[PDB]
């Protein structure tokens, strides 16, 4: 049970949440902060739930 | 000479069976020993496939739908290209591909093909060898909007030319406007159906043709010797090979990556309920009990 | 407390070495802009793709992209990209836009939703607008259906326009299926040409060899670094390792989607991607009233 | 705020959040003579923004 708990929690790092990418490496070289906010910000709210 | 003849025989389509067959990388990314799981375009396992013999004239018009599996257990290589499109009659675009000793020129025009399109060879010719002679596949090139060689694309794998058979495995898939394409050859001793084991295809080309394709023709080569009277569709008619036809769908399949990073054993998410369990688990094997 | 972690030391890029320039200034200043009914795909590739003069040069009326800042083109590498250059109306320079219906967004000319890429317009007053008649450019009305994204059409053929059958040249309920256009330097805002190219990228799934002139830096090993890798930017302390990458094989993931295997794209060596040593750090601490 | 351009990243920018705005109109009827109006300029660039 542990071992799976934190295997999920490895594997939701691989989600999008909405976002264009499930890396931020990848929203923030090819978006200007205004809007790379918003996709980070669905990063930040997927991976606090 | 663009002619032919009225008709050969009405194929008998026998079919085979898909034992474990239409594994391709999903993606450009290696992995280490891994169960990953992709939502790409697979043969189903244990599908019936339609087993085109080459001796009786098997070069139909087949519908290309959502891509299309293909295999070949020869030697020599006797059939060698693919006539796509959505009309075949020059009235709309279309794609055309060949392959031979040249080079294997894709080529997307407004082609006028030929009802038995194919490639002679005319061999013991002045030389006691092997030359190809004929290009009857086509008449007419007049619009066009893309072409493409490489390089002669015949793979003939050790084997000092052909000691076991050289099965081809090729997938085309069209998707959005891409045609993609891949493939791999593997030896082995079995003569009528397909063997026992995984075999993974690795891409090789993509098209940005965009073409609507509907179709495909499966150039056979029709060749024996250069004493074969004929109206350049029959008298040549002699094969010892067999090509096989396959569809693509939706298939979820759950990947198992070994630690070289090749695609060991695969599992399809439909083929069966104890499958379907072993995707829900995400596992290989499945211990004792009752899964949702 | 808080969290140890190591610094990078030092900034690396790598980037394939090329010195080709991109054909940019033949695309965008083109001769004659196709028909919009029939588009032109032109494979940009193996170029060093400077958007410096496509951002810092003028005269272009809407240059907005969707998925790519401007200002990182310079630093994308790009697996494959497309110019779609033609010629649309005032009112069709909005529906050259992911969504945004209308009437060619919506019968010879769409977008995907996604659409990691953009479009550049300008005017074509002094280009095109001649007081003769420019019917040379025409496009499609319907197609009994709508049509899909980059896919073109050039059957000219003669469509009803529905609930009667008609053919030769014309019939009762049957139109043409194209319409013409009038060009004419009389013409105003929203009805002047405007020379639209559009540009569709691919990025980071596959191994590129189209981006910037962004200066390959020397290549360090085992040191914490701030590597980039086709674009590919992240932290890491890069090792010598085993992967046996296939020859499409660029980039190498995890199950939490982050690489932890690259291969250079100048010396196709199999990297290994590796985090600083980072970690916690704990303060034993007796009471503040007893010690400090 | 944000809406890159020449001028936005030339010779004048706003901050990203920017409490307070803008008004705008035409000036033809006190600055367009036909004589040339010169007598206003812009920078370009200064080896950065």
């Amino acid at each position: 049970q542990n071992a799976q708990a934190l295997n999920t929690l490895v594997k939701q790092l691989s989600s999008n949440f909405g976002a264009i990418s499930s890396v931020l490496n990848d929203i923030l070289s090819r978006l200007d902060p205004p809007e790379a906010e918003v996709q980070i910000d669905r990063l930040i709210t997927g991976r606090l739930q | 000479q663009c002619v032919n003849f009225t008709t050969r025989t009405q194929l008998p389509p026998a079919y085979t069976n898909s034992f474990t067959r239409g594994v391709y990388y999903p993606d450009k990314v290696f992995r280490s020993s891994v169960l990953h799981s992709t939502q790409d375009l697979f043969l189903p396992f244990f599908s019936n496939v339609t087993w085109f013999h080459a001796k009786r004239f098997a070069n139909p018009v087949l519908p290309f739908n959502d891509g299309v599996y293909f295999a070949s257990t020869e030697k020599s290589n006797i059939i060698r290209g693919w006539i796509f499109g959505t009309t075949l009659d020059s009235k709309t675009q279309s794609l055309l591909i060949v392959n031979n000793a040249t080079n294997v020129v894709i080529k997307v025009c407004e082609f006028q093909f030929c009802n038995d399109p194919f490639l002679g060879v005319y061999y013991h010719k002045n030389n006691k060898s092997w030359m190809e002679s004929e290009f009857r596949v086509y008449s007419s090139a007049n619009n066009c909007t893309f072409e493409y060689v490489s390089q002669p694309f015949l793979m003939d794998l050790e084997g000092k030319q052909g000691n076991f058979k050289n099965l081809r495995e090729f997938v085309f898939k069209n998707i959005d406007g891409y045609f993609k394409i891949y493939s791999k050859h593997t030896p082995i001793n079995l003569v009528r159906g397909l063997p026992q084991g995984f075999s993974a295809l690795e891409p090789l080309v993509d098209l940005p043709i965009g073409i609507n394709i509907t179709r495909f023709q499966t150039l056979l080569a029709l060749h024996r010797s250069y004493l074969t009277p004929g109206d350049s569709s029959s008298g040549w008619t002699a094969g010892a090979a067999a090509y096989y036809v396959g569809y693509l769908q939706p298939r979820t399949f759950l990947l198992k990556y070994n630690e070289n990073g090749t695609i060991t054993d695969a599992v399809d998410c439909a083929l069966d309920p104890l499958s379907e369990t072993k995707c829900t688990l995400k596992s290989f094997t499945v211990e004792k009990g009752i899964y949702q | 407390t808080s969290n140890f972690r190591v610094q990078p030391t030092e900034s690396i890029v790598r980037f394939p070495n090329i010195t080709n320039l991109c054909p940019f200034g033949e695309v965008f200043n083109a001769t004659r802009f196709a028909s919009v009914y029939a588009w032109n795909r032109k494979r940009i590739s193996n170029c060093v793709a400077d958007y410096s003069v496509l951002y810092n040069s003028a005269s272009f009326s809407t240059f907005k992209c969707y998925g790519v800042s401007p200002t990182k083109l310079n630093d994308l590498c790009f697996t494959n990209v497309y110019a779609d250059s033609f010629v649309i109306r005032g009112d069709e320079v909005r529906q050259i836009a992911p969504g945004q219906t209308g009437n060619i967004a919506d019968y010879n000319y769409k977008l995907p939703d996604d659409f990691t890429g953009c479009v550049i317009a300008w005017n074509s007053n002094n280009l095109d607008s001649k007081v003769g008649g420019n019917y040379n450019y025409l496009y499609r009305l319907f197609r009994k259906s709508n049509l899909k994204p980059f896919e073109r059409d050039i059957s000219t053929e003669i469509y009803q326009a529905g609930s009667t059958p008609c053919n030769g040249v014309k019939g009762f309920n049957c139109y043409f299926p194209l319409q013409s256009y009038g060009f004419q330097p009389t013409y105003g805002v929203g009805y002047q040409p405007y020379r639209v190219v559009v540009l569709s990228f691919e990025l980071l799934h596959a191994p590129a060899t189209v981006c910037g002139p962004k200066k390959s830096t020397n290549l360090v090993k085992n040191k914490c670094v701030n590597f980039n890798f086709n674009g590919l930017t992240g932290t890491g302390v890069l090792t010598e390792s085993n992967k046996k990458f296939l020859p499409f094989q660029q980039f190498g993931r995890d199950i939490a989607d982050t690489t932890d295997a690259v291969r250079d794209p100048q010396t196709l060596e199999i990297l290994d991607i590796t985090p600083c040593s980072f970690g916690g750090v704990s303060v034993i601490t007796p009471g503040t009233n007893t010690s400090n």
